[PDB]
């Protein structure tokens, strides 16, 4: 559980993101923070994780990890698409609560 | 279901038997050349095609006698799998390590002693902190592309070093390794059971285990004391004798008596159960054996009959007696 | 427009005649060496430059006699196209498959039997489920870069496996294959007509078809029964005799009588029409023939004169009589 | 018609998109869903399909396939450019009807 | 201090930017303009500088160098994130003053 | 002056654009449409043209060529930056007239 | 400033003299071996290090005599630049073109005839429409990496084909070409002056021009008629005689008389001015010469003294007399 | 802590001693072969494994005598590190520079003179403005991949050229250099101290310094005048004598007298202090020595005892006396 120094490449429909492993293992209860859940998306020929999903949401998903827990919806993406992305990436219940608090109506 | 039952080495296309013969203390040392030829003929006639040696074993005399037996008996090269290990090559400073110079020179000297043109797998015997990983992967890719080897693997590396070698090979379009040699018996269970299946499921690196009988401890011959002409009575092996005669060895002998009662209930001997216990999972591809005479090898081959008799209740009973199962 | 009329093999720069000679059951088996030399001289004097063999045919004796004839007659190496196929090499476990070890050892043994330095195309004889595709493409690229071959192709693969080999070669900057050997005659029409033109238009992989006369069925000699000294009367060929004597063979003989009436109207023989029917489309580059004596080969070469006489009405009449056209 | 597992790279003026073949073959009546129509855009030296067309529209075009049929115009792209892109990629008539219903005036 | 002609690749979480060295050495008092400060971010296996930071801010950070000193916040990025990026990249105090003058309230 | 079939890669500060040569040679009076003017930006080691300029303007610059002559300013880019980009890429005087007509005030 | 004044071949690191000696019609054909040895000794003693031949010239006899002279005189290999050209190799279908098979076999046969281990530059003699460009660039990169050549170039290609070869080499990380051989004299001015400087400024491909005297037309010997023992009086050269005797040749002879008046005013001969006119720009690296006897070669070497006397007024006067300057 | 104390050459896996022996003016020139054998035996018996030569030193006679001594004494190849330098190879135009042709031919001629199969490091002796960097890096990668060398490095290059070579190697997936040879003594301090540590911390390029005694100036023998049988009294060395006899040499002799007083206080000789001063920082991997007889070499080896006695106060006192410390 050191998570030290190794770099991880995440491919979202051809758009590539890079980070360190200690950034991802700050939240071990999520899909990307747990090694047992993300192992079915590994591509051995290219050394990356591949997701066939929506592209403008993963900048906010990665900034949730890089800022220590801040949820901020992009202006282009609607409510239901971003809610489905939060439900897929398994960020928890307090991330949904912060999303509903930041979005007003909740 | 081990010897003359073949399986892939990792996820590669190379198929090996699950019992092999090892070229440690016996060959060139403890036993004669005629006994070595008798052991190799007895292993080859039962379907074993895997033979493993190193350049440090008796300063190359094991490789010399192994190359003599193959050339005398006239076997075809395409029906044999020969492996070598390279870390220690001499007394000078430039004759050890995992640099490009020593890898090329050590593999050329080993092929000259073995009277062969190539080996099948070439192993790095231990990790090197003084060399970058990129130089090691480039030198291994170089000796594969020149025709001096077919595959390469590691030995006594950790999981971070194997993953670093894989990522360097994928970065620079080089060749990744296929195998890892680890120690595995009934009193050494941690690494093979908790660290290697993740690597096998992720990047397809198999395991080839060594010392299944803990240099003769699990065979049950040291209960009364130290018998003559054993490995513990040889010169240069005081550490094994001090391990046997200590206070942990008595508890190991008591647990070995209980396991001998279980193996006698199953209808076999204790070394057959101890060898067949290492092959009960699919993450282990092969087990390397050692033997001093032909009766030991003919007894050790007979674990094939006791491998399908291992149900889950017997495995749970063995884990209850041993009491050292690692936690996942 | 088949023999001494040359065309590219796929989209590569290698140009072959559209009739070749095959080294199956006859060479080293059914016929003598002098008849084999007579057949090769008769094929070479008419402009055929393509000759095809394999390492499994009569345990290498076909390659031995094929290497003897070339060295005796003194032909130049630059005017010949020689192909070999590699899957089966011996009785041991490591002497079959498509791993790196068997590809290198089998090609070296075939080149030693043929007394040659290189072949032109080396084929994989059937697909291997126990080997990754990347190891196969890397081994084929290795033997091309060492100078032991010029090109490589596949045999009896499906379209997904050929596309996977192409995508692995484009991913790792390796060499893609150029050709595929498939079975094609009047009663086996599916694969060449519905699956291969998509691959030829997409990635430029040509086709080199084999067995145009269905081992002698479409030639029209088995109408009365089984004549002596035929392929069905040989030992080890009970399956062909059971295929001929069954209830489907009678309907095939009736359709062959109607096709013989059409070919007699056109002014030729039934094997000439059956050979020239396979070359009516541009997706087929060459047809490999078989012959037992020189009269059969001199008759089979004469399909060149009947190839330009195939209009659309005759093709529609043949499709009406046969009745097995696949649906696109 | 299995469309199983094989990955497809689509290059739109230097911007690269990746997807699976079973995503594209859900709609066999379109340009990308039919193998006979998209075969003239294949590049054999690079193993990709190349289009010399407008770049910010293909995110919405790909999300039409990935969401099961939802049409949503990007905020930057005007009406006529996106209508010409829908007409080129041959999404049908019900996609045009959903576009006119989502855009108001229709 | 010639800074002539050599190209520099900067990698911001998988998004790659290229420039010339004489563009960066116009401001020697910053993180990217000084060779002693940026040397701990060099990656020798790939010949680039790597930062595990926020992606939509570096277009404005690079346009500060390319336009000779103009600060312009992107419309998507909030105030505090862009202020933290200006504080990290060490643009100075007059860049903060121009940012507060352009943003109104200062 | 055939301009047939050959592909051209244009690199704008690390962001890569691809097009065909017959698209560029529709306007021979510009910087990219004339071979004598663009030859000083060629990079022989990488087979591309490199410009160390502003990144969000070249999508509109490329859409000027691909649409047959339509000028449309991006919403993010200001007036003076886009005017300087039009002046650098030498689109002419009627492109400036269409820009002033589309922008209102002209 | 041409011979014993050295310059780079294109933008590569290979430095050549700007006069070379060519192995066309004379060597193995028109002249004897002793005259060929005398010409090579006279060229080598004046500082010329560039010698150019081909596999089609007198069916290899030019390469045989060129390899005999070098081995007889004992010159060092590191002081010579030897080039060969490969398109035509025999009468069979597979012995011509630019495929992988013919490139490897033709270069091996040329190196066996020349008694050498490698050449310096290997040229493709003309373009091939039946082969893909990727196969040609991969075969040229293969023979460079095996040590049979150092560089490669093209001959009689257009600018689109050279740019396609460059882009394929940059795409697949292969080796681009360095040179192009084009025809250039006073009545053939288009390609070298309007198409090649763009390629030289863009991708650094130099030019090595051939036939500076238009097979002896610009030398001024055919004004009265056809003298005996010339190239036009030889068998197999009726086309040159029909070109000389036609109505265009009279206008060429009148313009040659005016240019002879200019060259007599400058203090030299007409072939010296015609050779030195080709080297007046920096885009041409070398000029290949031809000679039948030693007096012609000793006269042709003397253009070095008349190269610095070409001012802009004399070039404008030559362009006014000739009247065929291409428009940029 | 210099000789028989080993350290890595740069950040590579090659380990060298920090004293080496150089094959300049003495070998093949000033001294005999028996004295050269005595010097090499005395260096090898004390743990020095690094020996350095070049192809320009006495036109190859230094390489000839160095290859004779190694073959006579029967030392193992795996315990020695041999380096060569290549820029000047002959009188012709094509026998100098850093093109592909001269690198391959010069390394083959050097290996033929040395009677070896490979060298360890091959150096480029000076930069070449007439060759592109990509051709140089591709030729060095070619001779490493063919087995004629293991590593390569530069000599007398600037930092921009070394960084350009690194960036070209990373762009085209080639091999970067590992080392740089620079001049470093007490009166030449700029480059090693202010330019090379940035390259060592960034891309891991070490330094191997030469001339630690300024061809005998810092040894303190020229205070009275020019003694007989010195390097300044030899023919062809008027420049060193004019440097010694000028007005700067008197100030250098006065500073050498003060440094001799310091070294006599420390308990050693002035050449031992001057050699051990070059190894006080970690950026220098090795120092190459020169010696005319065995007493000089036995004195020069004794700097190992005076290396750990250099505290910061003595270094500050030496910098105060010298007064030429560069500013960072
Ligand atoms: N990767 C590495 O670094 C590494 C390191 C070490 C070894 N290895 C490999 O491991 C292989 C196995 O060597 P090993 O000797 O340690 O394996 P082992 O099977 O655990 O050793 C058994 C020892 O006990 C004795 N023995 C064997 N069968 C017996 C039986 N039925 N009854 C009583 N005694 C029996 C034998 O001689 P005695 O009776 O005289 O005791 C034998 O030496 C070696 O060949 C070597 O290739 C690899
Ligand atoms: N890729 C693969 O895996 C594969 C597999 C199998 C074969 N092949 C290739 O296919 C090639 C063709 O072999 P094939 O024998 O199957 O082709 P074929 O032409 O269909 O076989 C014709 C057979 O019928 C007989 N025959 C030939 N001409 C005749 C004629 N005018 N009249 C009457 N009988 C005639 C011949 O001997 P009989 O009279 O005694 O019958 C001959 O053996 C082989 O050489 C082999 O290289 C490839
Ligand atoms: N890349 C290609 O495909 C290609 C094709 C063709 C040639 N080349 C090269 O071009 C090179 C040059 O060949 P070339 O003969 O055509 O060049 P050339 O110099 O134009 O031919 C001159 C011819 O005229 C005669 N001549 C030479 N000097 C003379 C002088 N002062 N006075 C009167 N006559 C003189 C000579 O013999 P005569 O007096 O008997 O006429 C000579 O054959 C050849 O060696 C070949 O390597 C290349
Ligand atoms: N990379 C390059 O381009 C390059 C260029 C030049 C040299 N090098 C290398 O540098 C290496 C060192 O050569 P170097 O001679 O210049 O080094 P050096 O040690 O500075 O030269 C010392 C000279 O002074 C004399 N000497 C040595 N020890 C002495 C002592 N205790 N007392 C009095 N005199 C002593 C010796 O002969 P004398 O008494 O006769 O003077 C010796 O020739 C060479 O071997 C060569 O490989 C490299």
């Amino acid at each position: 559980q050191d998570c030290c120094g190794e770099r991880v490449v995440i491919n979202i429909s051809g758009l590539r993101f890079e980070t360190q492993l200690k950034t991802l293992c700050q939240f071990p209860e999520t899909l990307l923070g747990d090694p047992k859940r993300r192992m079915r998306y590994f591509d051995p020929l290219r050394n990356e994780y591949f997701f066939d999903r929506n592209r403008p949401s993963f900048d906010a998903i990665l900034y949730y990890y890089q800022s220590g827990g801040r949820i901020r919806r992009p202006v282009n993406v609607p409510i239901d698409i971003f809610s489905e992305e939060i439900r897929f990436y398994q960020l928890g219940e307090e991330a949904m609560e912060k999303f509903r608090e930041d979005e007003g109506f909740l | 279901r081990q010897l003359q039952f073949y399986r892939n080495l990792g996820k590669s296309g190379l198929r090996v038997s699950c019992l092999g013969l090892g070229t440690w203390v016996t060959f060139g040392g403890q036993i004669t050349d005629e006994m070595a030829e008798q052991l190799m003929t007895l292993a080859y006639d039962n379907g074993i095609n895997l033979f493993d040696t190193a350049e440090v074993y008796a300063a190359g005399k094991a490789e010399v006698v192994l190359g003599n037996i193959i050339k005398k008996k006239g076997w075809r090269r395409s029906s044999l799998v020969i492996t070598t290990k390279i870390f220690w090559g001499g007394k000078a400073e430039t004759e050890r390590g995992l640099s490009r110079k020593h890898i090329i020179e050590g593999l050329k000297a080993s092929l000259e002693r073995l009277q062969l043109e190539y080996v099948d797998v070439v192993f790095a015997n231990r990790p090197d902190p003084n060399t970058p990983m990129e130089e090691t992967v480039r030198a291994m890719t170089h000796v594969i592309n020149q025709g001096m080897a077919m595959y390469w693997g590691t030995s006594r590396w950790s999981s971070m070093e194997i993953m670093e070698a894989y990522s360097v090979a994928r970065q620079f379009n080089l060749t990744p390794p296929i195998c890892e040699q680890a120690e595995y018996h009934m009193f050494q269970r941690e690494k093979v059971e908790v660290q290697l299946p993740e690597l096998f499921h992720k990047i397809g690196v198999g395991a080839m285990t060594w010392s299944p009988l803990a240099c003769g401890i699990v065979s049950g011959k040291y209960d009364s004391g130290i018998p003559p002409y054993s490995r513990a009575s040889l010169k240069g092996y005081q550490w094994l004798k001090d391990k046997i005669l200590s206070e942990e060895g008595r508890r190991q002998q008591a647990k070995l008596k209980e396991l001998q009662a279980i193996a006698e209930r199953l209808g076999c001997t204790l070394p057959q159960l101890a060898i067949a216990w290492c092959l009960r999972n699919e993450g282990v591809s092969s087990v390397l054996l050692g033997a001093s005479n032909a009766d030991q090898l003919m007894e050790n081959i007979g674990a094939i009959q006791v491998l399908p008799k291992l149900s889950s209740s017997i495995i749970h009973e063995i884990d209850s007696i041993l009491g050292n199962k690692p936690y996942s």
